[PDB]
C-alpha cells in the first residue's frame, strides 16, 4: 500500500518513557532543550512500574554507611566484568539521585527520625566486604518501581517535553555513522513519523519475552537493541541474563528480593534452610546468580517442592503480621491472586525466572553509544546515547545487583542530560535528514503487514521462547548450547514464512507484535551464540562444562610469581555480537574490561578476587 | 467560565466527535449495583416529587376540576383498601427514602462512611428503614379504621 | 471438556462506516490460563489476530488492560475467568470512552486532566536540588497510603455516571483522588492554589456521591473518601501543617 | 516514498503554560456548603409536617421545598442538558428552563395553598380513602 510520513525536528529525542527515559526527558527539559519523547505505551505502563524492592543509595538512614562500600559491593556482584569507572559514577551519584527523588515528590517509607527507610537486599555489605549485612536499599514499601516511575512521569509534565505516546520505534536515523533521529509508527492513526534531532537516546528497556518464562512485561521485546543492531552497532554481554531467584512458579510474577532482606527465607522439600549451605555468610541474601543456581540444584537433586517436586518455597509466614503488611503489602496481594497463598500462614511457591538483562548497547561512562575495534580503541557514535536496561555501560558486569537497576536508570538518565547540556552548543543546528531517510524501515512494515506466509507470528515467537529456555537456561553446556544455536538460526529462517492477518494501520496489535518478534529474534540469536562460545562460568553465565572463572591471572593463589595469560586465552572480556539483520549472521569479538576508576584519587580500583558469598 | 482544562476538554470532545469514534456502551452494559441504583433512586424520587409538586400546583390552577372534587372523582370509583393503601405507600416512600438517603449522601460529602461495607450497610439500612416508615404510616391508620369499624366497645 | 464463550465488543475504524458489533468466541478452559487476559491472548493467538486490546505487566500493576468484564470495570490480567460455563461472559471497553479500535479507548482526556493537577512537588522556598531529604514523619507519610497506590487504570472514572455526562468539565474520581494525594502530602506547599484550581461548580463538586468509583477499583483504593475529603477543604475543614524538622534532620 | 509534509506537536495539555493568564478565583465552595446545611435544616421539618399541620406549615413546605428543588433541578439539568448533545443554544435554554421550573413551582404551590386545601390537607384527604 501507501503511507503518510510526518517530519519533526527536536534538539534531543528519547526512545523510552521508563525510569531512565523520563529522567533524561526531564533533565534536558529543565536545562532547556526541545525534547521529544517517543514510547510504544503510556509512560506509566512501562516496566519500571513493576519494580519492587527499592533503590540503593548510601543515605545511611538506617545505620552509618559509606558510598564506597556500595561501589565495593557493586564491583563484586559484577564478577569483575563491570567497568569500575561506570560503577564508580553510579555509586557516587546514587546518594544525590535518590535524594532528588525524595525532593521530586517520591514518597519513600519513613524512619522515626523521618528520613528515608532502608531495607537489606540481595548481596550487599558494610566495610568493603568485611563488615555486616547492608541496609542501603531505599523504598516506597513494596512498590518502588511503580511510585518512582509515577513521580518521574508527573515531574516530566513540569518541563515541556512533547510526548509521542503509543508510537512504535522502527529504526534509528543514520547518516554515515551519525545519529540524526528516529522513525516510529503512530498506532492511533497509521501515520509514520520521522523525527530529526541532534541527539537520540535509546532507553527502551530489556528483552525478557525472549524466554518462554520471565518476570518482565509483555512489552519487553528489546526493540532498542534491535534498533542498535539494525543501525550497525554491535551489542555487548548479551549472554548474561539475570535469573531472579523468586518468580511465582506457575505464572512467574515476581516476589521481591525485599521479602528476603526483611526476614524471609528459602525452604526445600526437607524443610531445610538450604541457603545456609550454599552461602554460609550471606545465607538467603546471596547474589541472585548464586541464590538461583542454589535453588536449581536442590531441584535437580530431588529436594524440589510441590506436586511435581520442581519449585521451592519462599517462606515469610514466621514474620509479624504488621511488618508483612507495612513492608511487603503488594506481594501479599499478588501471592494470593496468582498462587492462592496467604503469606502469614503458608509459603509462596517460587522458582528462578528470567528477569533482567545486564547486556545491551555498549556505552562509555558518559552513556554515549560505542562501536569497538581491536586496533583503534573504541569509537564514540555521534548523536547517540543509550541508558537504562537496554544499555551496557556495564555497571552490572555479569550479574546485576538487587536495587541497582532503578539506580542505573535514574543516574545514567540524569547523566544523559548533564552530558548533553555540557556539550550541545546552541550553534550546531538540527541535522537535516538524508534522501531516502528511513525508507527500508517502512518497507519492512509493509511486507510484515501484508505478510502472507504459513507460520503465524504467534507460533514463531513461542518456539523461540520455548527453545531459548531449554538451551540458554540457568545452567548451560556446550553440546546443548551448540545444539541450540542451530535451532535458533533455523528460526531466523522461518521469519520468511511469517504470516500475519490484521492488515490495518490504525492500531495493529498483530503487526506491532510481529515487528517485536523480529526484534526479539535478533536479541535472542545473539544472546544464545555468545552464551555458547563463552567457555567459562562467571556471574549468571554457568557452563557445567567450564565451571571455572577464567581470568588473566588465577586469583585463587597469591598472584606474586605468575604470568599474565594473554587476552585471547582468558575470558575477562565483554562479548560483542555484530549481526546482519538481512541474513541473521553473527560474528563475535571481545572488548577489554575497564579497570580504572574515575578518580584514582577519589576511590581505589578493586582488583579481581574469588567470588564467594 | 471554564478552567484551562475544561476548555482543552471541550476541544477534545469536538476532536473525538470529528473522528466519528463510537462511545463505549455504559448504562446498558454496566452491572446494576447498590451503588448507582440507590443514587439512581435518589435522583428519581427527588425529581418525581418535584414533578408532582409542579403538575400538582400549576395543574390545579390552570384547570377547573379542583382537588376536593378530585379526591372523590376517585373515591366514587370503589377500589380495595390494599390497592388504595399501596398507592399511599408509593406516595409515602419517595419521601421516606429521599430524606433518609439525603442524610446518607451528606455524610458521604463529609467523607463519612465511604468504605464498601459502610456503603452497603447504609444502602440497606436507609433503604429498608424508609420502607418500614412508609409501611408504618400507611398500615397504622388503616389499623384504627378497622379497630373502630368493628371495635370492642 | 469445558468450553467458555466470550462476547467481545468489536470495531474497525478502517472499514467504511462500520458499527460496533458483538463477537462470540469459544475458549477451551483447560488450555487457557486462569485470568481473562489469558483467554484474551489465547483467542488472538489461535482464532483471530485482529482482536485488539492493551496489555503489559500481566500482574495488574501497569493499568493497561483495564476494561469492562461482566458489567464491571476491572483489570483483565487479574480478573478470574467465571469458571461456570452455562454463563456467557462479555468484555466491553471502559464505559463512555471514545473507542480507537476494539477494546482500546482513546485515553488522552483522562491523561490531560491528570496533567492539569500538576502532579509534582512544589515548595514556597526553592530547594537546592539533591542536597538533603525533606522531613516527613512516618505518621505524615501514611496519609498517602491508599493514595500513591493508584495505577491510573481509569476504571473508577469510567464507572462514574457524572464523568460519563461531563468528562470534559468534571475531573472524575481518578484525577481527584490524585489531586488529594498532593494536597495532603505534608511536604507540598500548594494546598491553597491546588484547591483553587478546582473551586468551580464542576471540576470537583459534580461528584454526585454515586459510589461506583470505590466499589469498582481493582486496587481496593477509595477515591470517593478522597473526593469527599476534597469537598471539606473547599468549604470548612483544614490541611494540617508540617511538624517542623527536629534539628539533626 | 519519504517525500511528505511536516506535522505539528500532538494535542497535549501543558499545565504551566495554560496556567498563565487564567488565575481566576470564583468559588462554588461557599454555595455547596449552604445547600447541604439547608438540606440538613430540612431534616427535622419533614417529620414535623407529618404531625403539625394547617396553613402555616403548608407555606414553609412550599417555601423551603421550592428553594431546595431549585438548587436540585439545576444540577440534574447541568447533567442531562449538556451542550455536547443538545448544541450550544438549545442547552442554554435548558439552563433557563430551570428557573422557569423553580418559578412556576412556587406560583403553583402558592396558588394551591391559597385557593385549594393546602399541601397538608391534601395529604390528609388522599390518606382518608
Ligand atoms: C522486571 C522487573 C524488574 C525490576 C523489578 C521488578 C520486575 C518485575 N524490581 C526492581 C527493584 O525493585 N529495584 C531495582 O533496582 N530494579 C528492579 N527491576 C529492574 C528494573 O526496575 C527495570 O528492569 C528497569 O528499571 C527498567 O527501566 P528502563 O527505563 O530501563 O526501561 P523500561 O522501564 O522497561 O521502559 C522501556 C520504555 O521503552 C519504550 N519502548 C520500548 N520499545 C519501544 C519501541 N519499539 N518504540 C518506542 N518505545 C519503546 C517503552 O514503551 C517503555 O517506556
Ligand atoms: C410518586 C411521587 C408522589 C409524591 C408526591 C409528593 C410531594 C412531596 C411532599 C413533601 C413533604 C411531605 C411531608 C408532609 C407529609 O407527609 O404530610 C403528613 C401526611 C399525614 O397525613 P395525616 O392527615 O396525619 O393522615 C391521614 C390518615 N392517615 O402524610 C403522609 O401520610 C405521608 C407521611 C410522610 C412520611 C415521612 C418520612 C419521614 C422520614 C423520617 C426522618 C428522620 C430523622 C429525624
Ligand atoms: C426532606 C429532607 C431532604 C433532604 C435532607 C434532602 C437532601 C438532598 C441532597 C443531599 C441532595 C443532593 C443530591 C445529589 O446531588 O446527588 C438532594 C437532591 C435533590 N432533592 Fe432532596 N432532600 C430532601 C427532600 C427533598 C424533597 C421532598 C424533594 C422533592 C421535591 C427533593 C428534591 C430533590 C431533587 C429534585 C434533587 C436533585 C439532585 C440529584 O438527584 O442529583 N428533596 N436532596
Ligand atoms: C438519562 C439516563 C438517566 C440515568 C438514570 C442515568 C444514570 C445516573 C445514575 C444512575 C445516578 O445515580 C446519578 N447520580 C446520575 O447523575 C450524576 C446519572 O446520570
Ligand atoms: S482509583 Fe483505582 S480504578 Fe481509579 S485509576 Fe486509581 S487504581 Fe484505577
Ligand atoms: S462514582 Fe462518581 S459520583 Fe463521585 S462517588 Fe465516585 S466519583
Ligand atoms: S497488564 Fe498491567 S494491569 Fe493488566
Amino acid at each position: 500500500a501507501q503511507y503518510k510520513v510526518i517530519d519533526h525536528a527536536y534538539d534531543v529525542v528519547i526512545i523510552g518513557a521508563g525510569g531512565a527515559g523520563l529522567r533524561a526527558a526531564m533533565g534536558l527539559g529543565e536545562a532547556g532543550f526541545k525534547t521529544a519523547v517517543v514510547t510504544k505505551m503510556f509512560p506509566t505502563r512501562s516496566h519500571t512500574t513493576a519494580a519492587q524492592g527499592g533503590i540503593n543509595a548510601a543515605l545511611g538512614s538506617m545505620n552509618p554507611d559509606d558510598w564506597k562500600w556500595h561501589f565495593y559491593d557493586t564491583a563484586k556482584g559484577s564478577d569483575w566484568l563491570g567497568d569500575q569507572n561506570a560503577m564508580h559514577y553510579l555509586t557516587r551519584n546514587a546518594v544525590e539521585a535518590v535524594t532528588e527523588l525524595e525532593n521530586f515528590g517520591m514518597p519513600f517509607s519513613r524512619t522515626p527520625e523521618g528520613k528515608i527507610y532502608q531495607r537489606s537486599f540481595g548481596g550487599q555489605s558494610n566495610n568493603y566486604g568485611k563488615g555486616g549485612v547492608a541496609k542501603r536499599t531505599c523504598c516506597v514499601a513494596d512498590r518502588t518501581g511503580h511510585s518512582m516511575l509515577h513521580t518521574l512521569y508527573g515531574n516530566s509534565l513540569r518541563c515541556h517535553c512533547t510526548f509521542f505516546i503509543e508510537y512504535f520505534a522502527l529504526d534509528l536515523l543514520m547518516d554515515k555513522g551519525r545519529c540524526v533521529g528516529v522513525i516510529a509508527l503512530c498506532l492511533e492513526d497509521g501515520t509514520i513519523h520521522r523525527f530529526r534531532s541532534k541527539r537520540t537516546i535509546v532507553a527502551t528497556g530489556g528483552y525478557g519475552r525472549a524466554y518462554f518464562s520471565c518476570t518482565t512485561a509483555h512489552m519487553n521485546t528489546g526493540d532498542g537493541t534491535a534498533l542498535a543492531t539494525r543501525a550497525g552497532i554491535a551489542l555487548e554481554d548479551l549472554e548474561f541474563i539475570q535469573f531472579h531467584p523468586t518468580g511465582i512458579y506457575g505464572v512467574g510474577c515476581l516476589i521481591t528480593e525485599g521479602s528476603r532482606g526483611e526476614g524471609g527465607f528459602l525452604v526445600n522439600s526437607e524443610g531445610e534452610r538450604f541457603m545456609e549451605r550454599y552461602a554460609p555468610k550471606a545465607k538467603d541474601l546471596a547474589s541472585r546468580d548464586v541464590v538461583s543456581r542454589a535453588e536449581t540444584i536442590e531441584i535437580m537433586e530431588g529436594r524440589g517442592v510441590g506436586p511435581e517436586k520442581d519449585h521451592i518455597y519462599l517462606q515469610l509466614h514466621h514474620l509479624p503480621a504488621e511488618q508483612l503488611h507495612q513492608r511487603l503489602p503488594g506481594i501479599s496481594e499478588t501471592a494470593k491472586i496468582f498462587a492462592g497463598v496467604d503469606v502469614t500462614k503458608e509459603p509462596i511457591p517460587v522458582i528462578p525466572t528470567v528477569h533482567y538483562n545486564m547486556g545491551g548497547i555498549p556505552t562509555n561512562y558518559k552513556a554515549q553509544v560505542i562501536k569497538y575495534t581491536k586496533e583503534g580503541g573504541d569509537k564514540i557514535v555521534p548523536g547517540l546515547y543509550a541508558c537504562g536496561e537496554c544499555a551496557c555501560h556495564s555497571v552490572h558486569g555479569a550479574n546485576r545487583l538487587g536495587a541497582n537497576s532503578l539506580l542505573d536508570a535514574v543516574v545514567f538518565g540524569r547523566a544523559c542530560s548533564i552530558n548533553i547540556k555540557e556539550e550541545l552548543k546552541p550553534d550546531e543546528k538540527i541535522p537535516e535528514l538524508p534522501e531516502g531517510a528511513g525508507e527500508e524501515s517502512i518497507a519492512n512494515l509493509d511486507a510484515v503487514r501484508y505478510a502472507n506466509g504459513d507460520v503465524p507470528t504467534a507460533e514463531l515467537r513461542l518456539t523461540m521462547q520455548k527453545t531459548m529456555q531449554k538451551h540458554a537456561g540457568v545452567f548451560r553446556r556446550g553440546d546443548i548450547l551448540a545444539e541450540g544455536v542451530k535451532k535458533m538460526m533455523d528460526l531466523s529462517k522461518e521469519l520468511k514464512r511469517l504470516k500475519t492477518t490484521d492488515r490495518s494501520l490504525i492500531w495493529n496489535s498483530d503487526l506491532t507484535e510481529s515487528l517485536e518478534l523480529q526484534n526479539l529474534m535478533l536479541n535472542a540469536t545473539q544472546t544464545i551464540v555468545a552464551a555458547e562460545n563463552r567457555k567459562e562460568s562467571r556471574g549468571a553465565h554457568a557452563r557445567d562444562d567450564f565451571p571455572k572463572r577464567e581470568d588473566e591471572y588465577d586469583y585463587s593463589k597469591p598472584i606474586e610469581g605468575q604470568t599474565k595469560r594473554p587476552f585471547e586465552k582468558h575470558w575477562r572480556k565483554h562479548t560483542l555480537t555484530k549481526q546482519d539483520p538481512r541474513t541473521g549472521h553473527i560474528t563475535l569479538d571481545y572488548r577489554p574490561v575497564i579497570d580504572k576508576t574515575l578518580d584514582p584519587a577519589e576511590v581505589d580500583w578493586i582488583p579481581p578476587i574469588i567470588r564467594s558469598y | 467560565e471554564k478552567t484551562p482544562i475544561q476548555v482543552w476538554g471541550w476541544d477534545y470532545l469536538m476532536r473525538q466527535r470529528a473522528l466519528k469514534r463510537p462511545i463505549a456502551p455504559h448504562l446498558t452494559i454496566y452491572k446494576p449495583q447498590m451503588t448507582w441504583m440507590v443514587s439512581g433512586l435518589h435522583r428519581v424520587t427527588g425529581c418525581a416529587m418535584a414533578g408532582t409538586l409542579l403538575i400538582g400546583g400549576v395543574g390545579f390552577s390552570v384547570l377547573p376540576l379542583d382537588f376536593t372534587t378530585f379526591v372523590e372523582f376517585i373515591r366514587g370509583l370503589g377500589i380495595p383498601w390494599v390497592i388504595l393503601d399501596t398507592f399511599k405507600f408509593i406516595i409515602a416512600f419517595p419521601i421516606a427514602f429521599h430524606t433518609l438517603n439525603g442524610i446518607r449522601f451528606i455524610g458521604f460529602d463529609m467523607a463519612k462512611g465511604t468504605d464498601i461495607p459502610s456503603i452497603y450497610r447504609g444502602a440497606y439500612l436507609v433503604l429498608g428503614l424508609a420502607a418500614l416508615i412508609s409501611l408504618a404510616v400507611v398500615v397504622y391508620p388503616r389499623w384504627e379504621r378497622h379497630k373502630k369499624a368493628t371495635l370492642p366497645t | 471438556k469445558r468450553i467458555k464463550t466470550f462476547e467481545i465488543y468489536r470495531f474497525n475504524p478502517e472499514e467504511p462506516g462500520a458499527k460496533p458489533k458483538l463477537q462470540k468466541f469459544d475458549v477451551d478452559l483447560d488450555k487457557c490460563g486462569t485470568m481473562v487476559l489469558d483467554a484474551l491472548i489465547k483467542i488472538k493467538n489461535e482464532v483471530d489476530p485482529t482482536l485488539t486490546f492493551r496489555r503489559s505487566c500481566r500482574e495488574g500493576i501497569c493499568g493497561s488492560c483495564a476494561m469492562n468484564i461482566a458489567g464491571e470495570n476491572t483489570l483483565a490480567c487479574i480478573c478470574n475467568i467465571d469458571q461456570n460455563t452455562s454463563k456467557t461472559t462479555k468484555i466491553y471497553p471502559l464505559p463512555h470512552m471514545f473507542v480507537i479500535k476494539d477494546l482500546v479507548p482513546d485515553m488522552n482526556l483522562f491523561y490531560a486532566q491528570y496533567a492539569s493537577i500538576q502532579p509534582w512537588l512544589q515548595k514556597k522556598t526553592k530547594i537546592n536540588l539533591g542536597e538533603k531529604q525533606q522531613y516527613q514523619s512516618i505518621k505524615e507519610q501514611e496519609k498517602l497510603d491508599g493514595l500513591y497506590e493508584c495505577i491510573l487504570c481509569a476504571c473508577c472514572s469510567a464507572s462514574c455516571p457524572s464523568y460519563w455526562w461531563n468528562a470534559d468539565k468534571y475531573l472524575g474520581p481518578a484525577v481527584l483522588m490524585q489531586a488529594y494525594r498532593w494536597i495532603i502530602d505534608s511536604r507540598d506547599d500548594s494546598a491553597a492554589e491546588r484547591l483553587a484550581r478546582m473551586q468551580d461548580g464542576f471540576s470537583a463538586f459534580k461528584c454526585h456521591t454515586i459510589m461506583n468509583c470505590t466499589k469498582t477499583c481493582p486496587k481496593h483504593l477509595n477515591p470517593a473518601r478522597a473526593i469527599g475529603e476534597i469537598k471539606m477543604l473547599l468549604t470548612k475543614m483544614k490541611t494540617k501543617p508540617a511538624p517542623l524538622p527536629t534539628p539533626a534532620n | 516514498t519519504s517525500a511528505a509534509v511536516t506535522g505539528a506537536a500532538p494535542p497535549q495539555f501543558d499545565p504551566i503554560a495554560a496556567e498563565k493568564g487564567f488565575k481566576p478565583l470564583h468559588s462554588h465552595g461557599t454555595l455547596f456548603k449552604i445547600e447541604r446545611y439547608f438540606a440538613a435544616a430540612m431534616v427535622p421539618l419533614i417529620p414535623a409536617a407529618y404531625f403539625i399541620h394547617g396553613r402555616e406549615m403548608d407555606l414553609c413546605l412550599a417555601l423551603a421545598l421550592t428553594l431546595h428543588v431549585h438548587w436540585g433541578v439545576w444540577g440534574v439539568v447541568n447533567d442531562y442538558g449538556r451542550p455536547f448533545v443538545l448544541g450550544d443554544t438549545l442547552a442554554a435554554a435548558v439552563r433557563v428552563g430551570a428557573y422557569i421550573f423553580t418559578a412556576c413551582l412556587l406560583a403553583g404551590l402558592l396558588y394551591f395553598n391559597e385557593h385549594d386545601v393546602g399541601l397538608t390537607r391534601a395529604f390528609e384527604m388522599v390518606w382518608e380513602l
